[PDB]
């Protein structure tokens, strides 16, 4: 517990990293996260919506 | 563009629509900006037998 400064930062980056990546499989409302998935189901006006 | 087409198809040629008429015969842009503009011609082009 002496260099906790610089392990916080590192550990600030990689959760912020770590946040962001699974952020990408979100969904955000859609039908899916992936968007081959959305890409076959769909027609392409509804898809691209 | 003018084409004599059924009752039953005139949705089809909208922008985004499929359908046979869509696909084979007339396909409209997704992006169109026009007028889609029918009406009846029962008497004029439709023959006795």
């Amino acid at each position: 517990s002496a260099l906790g400064k610089l392990q916080d930062v590192v550990n600030q980056n990689a959760q912020a990293l770590n946040t962001l990546v699974k952020q990408l499989s979100s969904n955000f409302g859609a039908i899916s996260s992936v968007l081959n998935d959305i890409l076959s189901r769909l027609d392409p006006p509804e898809a691209e919506v | 563009d003018s084409f004599v087409i059924r009752g039953d198809e005139v949705r089809q040629i909208a922008p985004g629509q499929t359908g046979k008429i869509a696909d084979y015969n007339y396909k409209l842009p997704d992006d169109f900006t026009g007028c889609v503009i029918a009406w009846n011609s029962n008497n004029l082009d439709s023959k006795v037998g």
